């Protein structure tokens, strides 16, 4: 995933 | 505009990126696109995922803050050095700004294999900067220095199956436009809602519906302790009472088929004869978001091929393979990429609000459309925004  | 149509290249997996350059002469670089900080950070020093790199050492310009800077994601962080360079974007407008830049150094977890983009922009506000406000995040600057508009749109579009970061190359997934909306992108009508505090792209929502059912829980509980809109994040996220009530709700429409309650977490993918998934078993869902106008608001409605999201094979036969893209947060709610993918975003933070749109690249099901639509009533949507 991305997790800004 | 059309200068900048399908500059954007990623997947919801990896994230969104752009391509800019930095320092004099100018070094090409790809950087993430993230709404989600407003910090822009780059790798000015050899890693193992990096194919490039900052050389402050050949830019001219760059300049020196003489400051040192660490920054959190709730999955990477990293800590660099702060500086300023000259900055543009090859495929953004033509011009040419001095802006903050932090060369990363150290980082854990940052940084993704085969991403394909070396550095990250963060396009949210100052408030949320580090080490503090002081330093002006890059959009700011653009603004500033120039006659930009100050507003930039979003459109995320989405692969139907797994990408490679080769494929990827060769693959587009979206377009960023900046200080301004191209009409092409979208079809109907851009629906807005307020930004409730200009820190993060914060917004409040009111009602939300799967496949018409109201999970009728506490409008506060949504925005729980807030709701934003990010790019940065691969994942719906969903706060832990809201979470569970959509998981709950969504096996039961889904309950015909067998998932490991692993799968509903988002540890471990779910695979199917190509091209034999069964989408209708899967529940829309509505979120319906603060009007721009007393007692209104409106709604935007995600397929399942929303937030649930490809992955490759596993073996080496081909089945179609999914994850499960909503998960569990404690930070409040998140509209990541998932979610944007389907419409065409606008943050307009001139006039403080972000619209929605369908997006021109929206995925298809025959038999239901991702919409946006309005306007509709809902009644004293304030009390559903969070105070402690």
């Amino acid at each position: 995933e991305i997790a800004x | 505009f059309v200068e900048m149509v399908d500059n954007l290249r990623g997947k919801s997996g990896q994230g969104y990126y752009v391509e800019m350059t930095v320092g004099s002469p100018p070094q090409t670089l790809n950087i993430l696109v993230d709404t989600g900080s407003s910090n822009f950070a780059v790798g000015a020093a050899p890693h193992p995922f990096l194919h490039r790199y900052y050389q402050r050492q050949l830019s001219s310009t760059y300049r020196d803050l003489r400051k040192g800077v660490y920054v959190p994601y709730t999955q990477g962080k990293w800590e660099g050095e702060l500086g300023t360079d000259l900055v543009s974007i090859p495929h953004g407008p033509n011009v040419t700004v001095r802006a903050n830049i932090a060369a990363i150094t150290e980082s854990d977890k940052f940084f993704i294999n085969g991403s394909n983009w070396e550095g990250i922009l963060g396009l949210a506000y100052a408030e949320i900067a580090r080490p503090d406000d002081s330093l002006e995040p890059f959009f700011d600057s653009l603004v500033k220095q120039t006659h930009v508009p100050n507003l930039f749109s979003l459109q995320l579009c989405g692969a139907g199956f797994p990408l490679n970061q080769s494929e990827v190359l060769a693959s587009v997934g979206g377009s960023m436009i900046i200080g301004g909306i191209d009409h092409s992108l979208y079809t109907g009508s851009l629906w807005y809602t307020p930004i409730r505090r200009e820190w993060y792209y914060e917004v409040i929502i009111v009602r939300v519906e799967i496949n018409g059912q109201d999970l009728k829980m506490d409008c506060k509980e949504y925005n729980y302790d807030k709701s934003i809109v990010d790019s940065g994040t691969t994942n719906l996220r969903l706060p832990k009472k809201v979470f569970e009530a959509a998981v709950k709700s969504i096996k039961a429409a889904s309950s015909t088929e067998k998932f490991p309650d692993g799968f509903w977490l988002g540890e471990q993918l779910v695979c199917w004869q190509a091209g034999t998934t069964p989408w209708n078993i899967f529940p829309v869902i509505s979120l319906y978001l603060m009007g721009e106008v007393t007692n209104q608001s409106f709604r935007i409605t995600i397929l399942p091929q929303q937030y649930l999201r490809p992955v490759e094979d596993v073996a080496t036969s081909q089945d179609d393979c999914y994850k499960f893209a909503i998960s569990q947060s404690s930070t409040g709610t998140v509209m990541g990429a998932v979610i944007m993918e389907g419409f065409y975003v606008v943050f307009d933070r001139a006039r403080k609000r972000i619209g929605f749109a369908v997006s021109a690249c929206h995925v298809h099901d025959e038999f239901r459309t991702a919409a946006v639509e309005g306007p509709f009533v809902t009644l004293d949507m304030e009390d559903c925004g969070y105070n402690i």
